[PDB]
Order: structure tokens, then C-alpha cells, then sequence
């Protein structure tokens, strides 16, 4: 039910492999137009907001 | 030094101006299929003076974003590399597409391609040898190459090949090509002299690489049972024949080469690549999907070699499809597509060092 998702917040208290998978999933979800992505500058937080295509199972 | 970052503007799928990086000592480029990872490989080649023929297009203007559908977004495009060195100001090497021609710049000052390539050569970047770039689907062929093509590489890196033309001329002048070569006095001595110069140039490179490759193939496979041997087919005139390359895979018995697995061929090829580096070090390697045939054991060993080498010796920029490999990088550059008339590529950056590589 959120307006936006912070990648860094999702990855708090995860290990490297889990964090990398969450990052990769953002790339896939953006390719699928399920989300829009913003990153202010290199290595800042990556923020997702709803994209122009519906997506199921987004709570995962 | 090291590649600090790449800046790209309207090059192939990289629409608009984008900063790529900054790179860490070990950075992995990742992303879903067709998002534009290879196009980034080509941008690096491009700014390092690569020929248009090798950049998957037919003419220079086709590298401008939107050309493949007749919608070029600009009459110009560029790729720029910021090269960094401790104790030194940043140096920017840029190649700009203007009109239908390339313009070369160092710190925004126009230079001819000759001076550009000469400056990069002084950093360890050999545009011709290209010993720092391993393209997609090509790591194995480095270990299965023909012996004579391996010699051509050593002639290029060692500069002994610059002597080949004069060598052939003097060889024929002293009697080569006659039924009974009668080599007497002055013409024979002139050939022996160029022969020795060519020998000396070649061996200054080959000896260093041949005597360093065994430890690297060990440290790569991390087993004492592994061995690597580089030997000339013609010891008296190594530049005349092929360079043989044979390995004993770790923990196994000797098997020729071409018999090995894709994975074992990969490690042998990387061994050769890093042994060349020990003689004439390049600042960075760009490795496109070199982990494709590696199992998980060899992925760890290659990644660990890079990490224990990315602090001191060199920087590694890899493109990988395998989380087993790219989760060992310090940071990730993720490539993703934006919807449009043609494929639009953009990137994210993610620092993996914030997270424990454990449980
Ligand atoms: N000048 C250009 N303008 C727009 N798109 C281009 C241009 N040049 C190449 N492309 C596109 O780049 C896309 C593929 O580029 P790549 O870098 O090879 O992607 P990729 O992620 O490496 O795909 P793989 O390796 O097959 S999974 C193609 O769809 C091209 O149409
Ligand atoms: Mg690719």
C-alpha cells in the first residue's frame, strides 16, 4: 500500500546475495514496467514507485 | 591508475548523457536480457580507439542513438573515460562523433588518433593488442588459439613484430629462397643482426610471461598439482613458429588441451591473460561473461584472485549473468531498459560492501 519503496530499506539486515537479488529484481520490474525507478546520484538510494503496467504478487 | 568512471552521451542504446560508475576495484555490470550490457562493452572499446568495424555497425553515424530506426537523437555523441592516478590530476580521454567523423580529445583538447593511442599506450592500454578486453563468448578461444596466432600476440606486445619486415628482406638478401643458400660475409651478418634484435625484443616479453604463468595458473586453481607451461615451437627463433600452451588441470592428470572442459579452458585462458599483465600491466580489465562456463568452485577461485589482485595490481570490470560471480564484486552497475522507439538503456549503482557476505 506504499507510495514508494526504498531499495536500501528493503536491504537493511540482509546479506550480500539477498541484497543483490533485490537490486536485480528492481531491474527486472523496471523492464516489465511494473515500477518507475529514481536514483538521485550514483550510489544513492534507489526509489521505486508504481509503473504503468499492473503486476501481480508485488507484496513479494 | 584506474578507470574512475565512463560518461556516455547518445551512444547506441545509451540515450542522453549518463555517468557510468564510479567504478570500484572490482565492479560487475548486470541486467536482464537485451538491456544493453554489450553496448556498454562497445562504448569502452570505442573510447579506447577501437575501429568502427568491430563495434557491430557498418558506419560511424550508426553508433548515434536512434540510428538503427532512422531516428538519430543528435548529430553528435561521445564516450569519455576519466582515468585516475594517485598523486596526479584526473585525465579525461574522449572520443566524439561529429558529423560522420571521430574527434579525439585529452582533457578536452583535440588530438589526432595517433597521439591519442600513444598516450593510452603509455598507460598500459594497447589498442592493438587489446590484451585487457575479453569479449562475450571468446575467453575459451584464448586457450584454444592456434600456436601461430599466439606468437602474433607476443610479436605485437613485445614490438618484435616491428622488425619482421626488415627481417624477411635481409633473410632473402643473404640467400634465402635459393636452392643452395650461400650466406657469406656481409649479407649474412646483417641478417644475423636483425635476427638477434628480433629475438631479444621477443624474449624480453615471452620469457617474463612464460616464467610467471605457472604461479598464476596455480594461484588461480589454488592447487599445487596444477601446472602451466609456455614453450616456443622454435626455440632458436620463437617468433618464426607457434607458442605451445599446455596445462595440468588442478588435482587431475594431464590431458592435451581442446580435451579440457569449457571451464578449465577458461581458467587456462585467464592464466595467460594475467601472465601477460605481469609483463606489461594494464590499468583495468573488462571481462564480458567470462564466467559462462565456470562452475561454482572456479567462480570463487577466479573472483578471489581478482579481489586479492584488485587492491594492488589491477582493476576489474566484469559483465556477468551469474549471481555466484557478481555477488563477489564490491559494487554493481545494473542496466535496465526504458520503453521507446528503440531500446533505451540506463543504469543504477549499488554498493555491495554494506552487507555481510555471510549469515
Ligand atoms: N544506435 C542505437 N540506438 C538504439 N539502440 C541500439 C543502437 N545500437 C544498438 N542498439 C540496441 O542494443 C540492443 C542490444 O544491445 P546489447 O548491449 O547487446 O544488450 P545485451 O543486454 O548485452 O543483450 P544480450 O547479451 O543478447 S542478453 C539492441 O536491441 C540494439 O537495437
Ligand atoms: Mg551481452
Amino acid at each position: 500500500g506504499a507510495e514508494s519503496i526504498s531499495l536500501l530499506e528493503l536491504c537493511r539486515n540482509t546479506n550480500r546475495k539477498q541484497a543483490a537479488a533485490k537490486f536485480y529484481s528492481f531491474l527486472v520490474l523496471k523492464k516489465q514496467q511494473a515500477i518507475e525507478l529514481t536514483q538521485e546520484e550514483p550510489y544513492s538510494d534507489i526509489i521505486a514507485t508504481p509503473g504503468p503496467r499492473f503486476h501481480g504478487s508485488l507484496e513479494v | 591508475g584506474f578507470l574512475k568512471l565512463i560518461e556516455i552521451e547518445n551512444f547506441k542504446s545509451y540515450k542522453g548523457r549518463q555517468i557510468i560508475g564510479p567504478f570500484q576495484r572490482f565492479t560487475a555490470i548486470i541486467g536482464p536480457n537485451g538491456s544493453g550490457k554489450s553496448n556498454l562493452m562497445d562504448a569502452i572499446s570505442f573510447v579506447l580507439g577501437e575501429k568502427t568495424s568491430n563495434l557491430r555497425v557498418k558506419t560511424l553515424r550508426d553508433l548515434i542513438h536512434g540510428a538503427p530506426v532512422g531516428k538519430p537523437a543528435a548529430n553528435r555523441a561521445f564516450v569519455s573515460m576519466v582515468y585516475s592516478e594517485e598523486g596526479a590530476e584526473d585525465r579525461t580521454f574522449a572520443r566524439v562523433i561529429v558529423g560522420g567523423s571521430s574527434e579525439y580529445k585529452i582533457n578536452n583538447k583535440v588530438v589526432q588518433l595517433h597521439e591519442y593511442s600513444e598516450e593510452l599506450e603509455k598507460l598500459g592500454i594497447l589498442i592493438k593488442a587489446r590484451n585487457f578486453l575479453v569479449f562475450q563468448g571468446a575467453v575459451e578461444s584464448i586457450a584454444m588459439k592456434n600456436p601461430k596466432e599466439r606468437t602474433a600476440l607476443f610479436e605485437e606486445i613485445s614490438r618484435s613484430g616491428e622488425l619482421a619486415q626488415e627481417y624477411d628482406k635481409r633473410k632473402k638478401e643473404m640467400g634465402s629462397g635459393s636452392l643452395v643458400p650461400r650466406g657469406s660475409g656481409s649479407a649474412k651478418q646483417a641478417f644475423e643482426q636483425i635476427k638477434k634484435e628480433r629475438f631479444d625484443r621477443f624474449n624480453a616479453c615471452f620469457e617474463s610471461v612464460a616464467t610467471n604463468i605457472d604461479e598464476i595458473y596455480k594461484a588461480l586453481s589454488r592447487n599445487s598439482s596444477a601446472q602451466a607451461f609456455l614453450g616456443p615451437e622454435n626455440p632458436e627463433e620463437p617468433y618464426l613458429d607457434g607458442i605451445n600452451y599446455n596445462c595440468v588441470a588442478p588435482g587431475k592428470r594431464f590431458r592435451p588441451m581442446d580435451n579440457l572442459s569449457g571451464g578449465e579452458k577458461t581458467v587456462a585462458a585467464l592464466a595467460l591473460l594475467f601472465a601477460i599483465h605481469s609483463y606489461k600491466p594494464a590499468p583495468f580489465f573488462v571481462l564480458d561473461q567470462i564466467d559462462a562456463a565456470l562452475d561454482n568452485t572456479n567462480i570463487g577461485k577466479v573472483a578471489n584472485y581478482i579481489k586479492e589482485q584488485s587492491t594492488c595490481n589491477f582493476q576489474a570490470i566484469v559483465i556477468s549473468l551469474k549471481e555466484e560471480f557478481y555477488t563477489k564484486a564490491e559494487s554493481l552497475i545494473g542496466v535496465y531498459p526504458e520503453q521507446g522507439d528503440c531500446v533505451i538503456s540506463k543504469v543504477l549503482t549499488f554498493d555491495l560492501t554494506k552487507y555481510p557476505d555471510a549469515n
